[PDB]
């Protein structure tokens, strides 16, 4: 009923993306009109005079917040009220503000986060910010969970001096910057004893409902600033209202007319497109070991097997949380999988081996293990392939790519900068959602012959199939679909390569 | 530079598509990706090409 | 974790069971060491000087409390704490104290319910208690639901002179009897505004958890005197902790190590074997209309119907049969081609004879043979009548299963009583999942004892009561023992096919 | 005194006992023959 502009987030830590300007356009593009950040918020390397006003819309950050190596004078995160800290930075921090300046000349001066009332998980660290003003006066015991205040290893300084004292109207001299506007709002340290969560004031009639986070404008549920757990229309619930309720005097399940489904941290009428609906009235991206999927008449719903097909986790989750690609070490686990719950990444590192990560080259022959993979729930990203392999034979049985998860939030299938001459994706019959990009494959010749639209199952799906091998050259060298393929092209020159 | 210093070039590169640099204050290596790449180790191509 | 002794309670209303002397015994027998009445607490027709001290142990009542026509002077429901009101008396009251006096305005005087602090559902109604003392001082606004205060029908006009003064230390001269110990202990109306339910004082630090019923001894969720809804071991909860909890971040379902199953009003670690287990982490009495029950490992679960499946039929006492006493003319209409009875089957004399109070035409005895298709009975089977032109329970010759998820009087799943049959004839009967079995008062019945009933019992404790039928020595004398071919374990008749093995 | 006599004795209200009218509460009640229970004495008291 009242959405809220949401956006992806980033994980570049302390890396710079090209020039300062380049790096900046990347930032501005990733958070322009964003109110909620599902990932992390990383503001780094911004220089003097670059406007960060677009940052004023950020209200929530799900992961961590990294502010570092910025020389810009002000970072206006004026409305960020919550940092969940689902995922940390450097193992311990939900908020890290580091080395914000250059040669003891200029640096980050003001960070007016006057609404940062809560950090659910993780600690906070400040270091080498010789120009940052006022933050020192902050009482973090009102923002960070007690079970994290001890891991706080901060350290401030005033080697800029152009710092004004907090306004006299502020609490115990606490503020995020000059002005009464930036005084620190307390909501957990000055609360009435008879209270659980945050509070409006110290009055017993001014306490917030337990499901409230940061603060509230009233004593009720629909009166929270930000929700603790789930969010239902305009309410904060510890769990979404079930679709069914047990009846203690019937030993039967009654249908709750006010039930809804769990979708992330929100409750909704019906699950969205391409998600699976469970018996528990929730939307999941992957069923359980015993279940599978059924649709065509309604919505894809899980069920339950015993001859269940083998489901292996994908790069990014499970035992491969910090694994960059399919590699010598992990390729064993994709043993004899038929379906991947998650995504598959194949980067050049897989073939070179990686020191910093103790991984030896992968034997090209090993990839044939993937021939059993018939479906991928997330996305398939191929940035490298064995040098002497003409096509992606190892995936010639891949039938469905669902796109439940996508690269950069957009792509479901990404085949770039390889030397393959044809795709070989003979079984690929459906790309549920997500975009398809097949670019920079200088010798790739059949891509455009396939009618991709015929594989899509969601509106707005598009392709970016350019800059591979020139059509004219493909025709000249006679690399085109076989004679028995008047239909929707082919995945290669071969007869059995035809769609 | 001032915040940075050279980076011991191992056999396998730290930054797949960009240059490594060791930043002094945090005492750890970071990257500066080549146009068209993203990631803590510049391992991903911005498919937003 | 269940910490209180239960009992069934009664549903006799204003009926008297024989002589005052007998009536008392039933009462005394049905409640003797009881702490929790699953049904209704009906104390009626108790006479002067009769000892009712055995009522001090009662602590809660799920249904209603009917106190009527008693001349005894004191009814020590001293520890009754809550009357849930799960079922009403006269469609409105959870508590009804009615006409408790003899002739010369002599009757009930002391009803010290010094702990009754909650009547979750239903109205209260006092009337014609010529001798009733103190009770009029009670403030029912702290006891009854704010939705029935106006549905109320209080009254205590008596002989003011025979009634002692409450006590100085009583809140607004409110007491159930004489002395301090009987002052109306308040836990709702005196609450510190910002609280949502019962409290334990006037202070803001002194109020009860949202789930506490009646009252509390702490502020937590494990300090309730009694629970409003579910009971999860030592805590009172709005719902039993689910076996699975959604993970907002990972968008998948996690296992909840605190998961429990919902059985009635409790949160258990496992569902009762006879019960069905749904996908919602709860024990149910039966599956949906387009499904059936499957056996696997030990737990019984539901399954979607592959095609036009086995047809299920609601029993008596459920659905459109909630107020039907027995299968009758009007009923039968709905029991043709049934393959399973979800619930119970009641066959009373009223069936064949016909009732005029409910305009129920007589029944055609021959019609009961439509039940011949029933192989399963989810609850219990109660038989108090049977066509005279039948020597065995013919119509039930195919019955193979009686689960007993529900039992007559909370004790029996099979009750065949006072019939003229010669043999049970339950040749297909193979299991009586739960509940006791009683076969008695059948003067011509001869083989019930040859069966090894314990073989059909799938629940510990089950027992049989097979007496007062046609004596053993009499059955032998006329040669009515099991056939020679039944060498095994008993029979259901005299013929060879009535053998078990 | 508290009791009267029951109305239209058609069929019968009580199944196993005699019907009596409660002058006071104004309504029919039953008195069951030994071995029965229920507002209408419809049930055999299985406990025995
Ligand atoms: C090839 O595949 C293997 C297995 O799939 C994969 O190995 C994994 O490596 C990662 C790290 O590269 C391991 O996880 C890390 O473990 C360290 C333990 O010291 C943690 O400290 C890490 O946590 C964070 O903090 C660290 C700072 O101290 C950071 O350096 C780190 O990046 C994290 O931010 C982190 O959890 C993981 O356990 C192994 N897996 C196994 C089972 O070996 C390997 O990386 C892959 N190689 C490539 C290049 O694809
Ligand atoms: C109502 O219930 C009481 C108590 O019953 C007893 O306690 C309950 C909590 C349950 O555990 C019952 O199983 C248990 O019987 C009955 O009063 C008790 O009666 C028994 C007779 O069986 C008395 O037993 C005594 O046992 C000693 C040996 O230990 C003998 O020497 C005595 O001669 C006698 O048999 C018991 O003392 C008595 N309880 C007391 C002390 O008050 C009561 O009979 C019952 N009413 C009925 C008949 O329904
Ligand atoms: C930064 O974002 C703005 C967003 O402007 C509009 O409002 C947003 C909430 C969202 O709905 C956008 O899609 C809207 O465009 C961009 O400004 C718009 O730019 C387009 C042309 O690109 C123009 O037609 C609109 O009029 C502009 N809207 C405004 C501000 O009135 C802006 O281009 C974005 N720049 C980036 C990507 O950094
Ligand atoms: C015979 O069966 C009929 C049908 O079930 C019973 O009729 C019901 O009687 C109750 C009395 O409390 C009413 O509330 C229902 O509305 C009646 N149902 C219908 C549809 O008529 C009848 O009571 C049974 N005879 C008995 C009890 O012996
Ligand atoms: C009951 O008496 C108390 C005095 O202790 C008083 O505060 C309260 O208002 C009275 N309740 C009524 C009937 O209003
Ligand atoms: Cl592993
Ligand atoms: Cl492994
Ligand atoms: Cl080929
Ligand atoms: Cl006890
Ligand atoms: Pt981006
Ligand atoms: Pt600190
Ligand atoms: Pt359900
Ligand atoms: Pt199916
Ligand atoms: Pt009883
Ligand atoms: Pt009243």
């Amino acid at each position: 009923l009242e959405e809220k502009k949401v956006c992806q987030g980033t994980s570049n830590k302390l890396t710079q993306l090209g020039t300062f300007e380049d790096h900046f356009l990347s930032l501005q593009r990733m958070f322009n009109n964003c109110e909620v950040v599902l990932g992390n918020l990383e503001i780094t390397y911004v220089q003097r005079n670059y406007d960060l006003s677009f940052l004023k819309t950020i209200q929530e950050v799900a992961g961590y917040v990294l502010i570092a190596l910025n020389t810009v004078e002000r970072i206006p995160l004026e409305n960020l009220q919550i940092i969940r800290g689902n995922m940390y930075y450097e193992n311990s921090y939900a908020l890290a503000v580091l080395s914000n300046y250059d040669a003891n000349k200029t640096g980050l001066k003001e960070l007016p986060m006057r609404n940062l009332q809560e950090i659910l998980h993780g600690a906070v660290r400040f270091s080498n910010n010789p120009a940052l003003c006022n933050v020192e006066s902050i009482q973090w015991r009102d923002i960070v969970s007690s079970d994290f205040l001890s891991n706080m290893s901060m350290d401030f300084q005033n080697h800029l001096g152009s710092c004004q004292k907090c306004d006299p109207s502020c609490p115990n001299g606490s503020c995020w910057g000059a002005g009464e506007e930036n005084c620190q709002k307390l909501t957990k340290i000055i609360c009435a004893q008879q209270c659980s969560g945050r509070c409006r004031g110290k009055s017993p009639s001014d306490c917030c409902h337990n499901q409230c986070a940061a603060g509230c404008t009233g004593p009720r549920e629909s009166d929270c600033l930000v929700c603790r757990k789930f969010r239902d229309e305009a309410t904060c619930k510890d769990t979404c209202p079930p679709l069914m309720l047990y009846n203690p005097t019937t030993y039967q399940m009654d249908v709750n007319p006010e039930g809804k489904y769990s979708f992330g941290a929100t409750c909704v009428k019906k699950c969205p497109r391409n998600y699976v609906v469970t018996d528990h009235g929730s939307c999941v991206r992957a069923c359980g070991a015993d279940s599978y999927e059924m649709e065509e008449d309604g919505v894809r719903k899980c069920k339950k097997c015993g001859p269940c097909r083998k489901v292996c986790n994908g790069i990014g989750i499970g035992e491969f949380k910090d694994s960059l690609s399919i590699n010598a070490t992990n390729i064993k686990h994709f043993k004899n999988c038929t379906s991947i719950s998650g995504d598959l990444h194949i980067l050049p590192v897989a073939f070179r081996g990686d020191s910093f990560t103790h991984t030896p080259p992968l034997d090209p022959q090993e990839l044939d293990i993937l021939k059993t993979v018939k479906e991928i729930t997330g996305f398939l990203l191929i940035q490298a392939w064995p040098e002497n392999r003409t096509d992606l034979h190892a995936f010639e049985n891949l039938e469905i790519i669902r796109g439940r998860t996508k690269q950069h939030g957009q792509f479901s299938l990404a085949v770039v900068s390889l030397n393959i001459t044809s795709l070989g994706l003979r079984s690929l019959k459906e790309i549920s959602d997500g975009d398809v990009i097949i670019s920079g494959n200088k010798n790739l010749c059949y891509a455009n012959t396939i009618n991709w639209k015929k594989l899509f199952g969601t509106s707005g799906q598009k392709t970016k199939i350019i800059s591979n091998r020139g059509e004219n050259s493909c025709k000249a060298t006679g690399q085109v679909c076989h004679a028995l393929c008047s239909p929707e092209g082919c995945w290669g020159p071969e007869p059995r390569d035809c769609v | 530079v001032s915040h940075f210093n050279d980076c011991p070039d191992s056999h396998t590169q730290f930054c797949f598509h960009g240059t490594c640099r060791f930043l002094v204050q945090e005492d750890k290596p970071a990257c500066v990706c080549h146009s068209g790449y993203v990631g803590a180790r510049c391992e991903h191509a911005d498919l937003l090409a």
